[PDB]
């Protein structure tokens, strides 16, 4: 909730208008709460000068809460994890985290 | 996948 | 790494072998050291099946970003909190979960 | 592959 690449309940359109106000360089992302499913949360990322977004559901294992954006082959405990993973790590996403929305 | 986002 | 209760420093591999034994060989069972022949690697010691198993981690460079890895850098971690944290969940190329932690001994 | 450990 305080990191920089975190803006909270914006709508999809917002996200998509962010993102191209700092150009639409790959790697520019941010992480968003969705409004069309309140209990998940969405990563808007720019590739090939298009934003593109990848849905981040919870889930829960033996009552361990985790969040996945591919039904449950790869498990984070927080967005911390999945950003700071994606920076590094291409897995399902076209390209790496490199910029976000300050 | 998920209708409406870009999950593969 | 070093503020983590899984992490137990320069010890040797067969010192990683009687602490995990000590504890009880419970599938899941791991340890993170740094590496006496490799100065500048790391093992996660884990224990599946009854047996030690030894996963060396590497140091590598990616445009003066220094990143560890298990796969030759398939899959790239900061530090090392990273990669536990990581494999806690998701099994990856190790062939179980890191589940529980060897603890360093309350001297 | 690494010789004595189990990486593969
Ligand atoms: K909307």
């Amino acid at each position: 909730r305080t990191q920089l690449w975190f803006h909270g309940r914006i709508s999809r359109e917002e996200s998509q208008r962010l993102i191209g106000q700092q150009g639409l360089v790959d790697g520019l992302f941010l992480v968003r709460e969705s409004q069309r499913n309140p209990q998940g949360f969405v990563l808007s990322l720019c590739h090939l000068q298009k934003v593109k977004h990848y849905l981040i559901l919870p889930s829960e294992e033996e009552g361990r809460l985790y969040f996945s954006m591919d039904d449950g082959q790869t498990r984070f405990t927080d967005l911390l994890q999945l950003v700071e993973f994606h920076q590094l790590n291409r897995g399902i996403l076209p390209c790496l985290l490199r910029h976000c929305c300050t | 996948k998920f209708e409406g986002f870009d999950n593969e």
